[PDB]
């Protein structure tokens, strides 16, 4: 089991990116995909869920206007759109899967991909 | 919801260690499914326990969970020199996760 995220992103205050996490060794559709924002001093901090077998969704009443999580089937892939960037949103994103039948618990996680919301000079 | 829990632990090699996490708006039950996750250096994350006491597959079976008052805890019976890393817990409301401080746990 693999979570491979996108490289690290440069964009400017205004914009939005759209990061990724290819899955694959398992099967997509039976397990769900969270998304957390690591910034330094603040530890983690919940942003939503997706499961892939149908794309509902389930947002933080903070990210709800933030983050766009969906999914692509036949790539086994998961994204999260970032819209209407700030200094707020730099942070290194992480997706990590959930096995949910009978109880919910982590496992595996990715690498990260650490966001620089910077203005051009 | 705030998710309290101790700022730091220091254990031994060898000896046991509980972890605790505390919520603010009451006791923590078995709607909570409280989460566990293990932050080493170098960004690695790897979930240890879930659903308050089922642990995951490739998951050490020293890391337990339970329900010890009004708190969900994290055991670690027999600490390695490799479990020295952070660990996030994280309460579900109803609708959404809430992941707490975190507790930087130093084995000597
Ligand atoms: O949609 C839902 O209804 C009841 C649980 N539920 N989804 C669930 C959960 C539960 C826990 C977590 N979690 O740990 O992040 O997602």
């Amino acid at each position: 089991v693999q979570l491979q995220q996108s490289g690290a992103e440069l964009v400017k205050p205004g914009a939005s990116v759209k990061l990724s996490c290819k899955a694959s060794g398992y099967t997509f559709t039976s397990y769900w995909m969270h998304w957390v924002k690591q910034r330094p001093g603040r530890g983690l901090e919940w942003i939503g869920r997706i499961d892939p077998n149908g794309g509902g969704t389930k947002y933080n009443l903070k990210f709800k206007s933030k983050a766009t999580l969906t999914v692509d089937k036949p790539s086994s892939t998961a994204y999260m759109q970032l819209s209407s960037l700030t200094s707020e949103d730099s942070a290194v994103y992480y997706c990590a899967r959930m096995w949910y039948y009978g109880t919910y618990y982590f496992d595996y996680w990715g690498q990260g991909t650490t966001l620089t919301v910077s203005s051009a000079a | 919801a705030v998710v309290t829990q101790e700022s730091a632990l220091t254990t031994s090699p060898g000896e046991t260690v509980t972890l605790t996490c505390r919520s603010s708006t009451g006791a923590v039950t078995t709607s909570n499914y409280a989460n566990w996750v293990q932050e080493k250096p170098r960004h690695l994350f790897t979930g240890l326990i879930g659903g308050t006491n089922n642990r995951a597959p490739g998951v050490p079976a020293r890391f337990s969970g339970s329900l010890i008052g009004n708190k969900a805890a994290l055991t670690i019976t027999g600490a390695q020199t490799e479990d020295e890393a952070i660990y996030f817990c994280a309460l579900w409301y109803s609708n959404h996760l809430v992941f707490g401080g975190g507790t930087k746990l130093t084995v000597l």
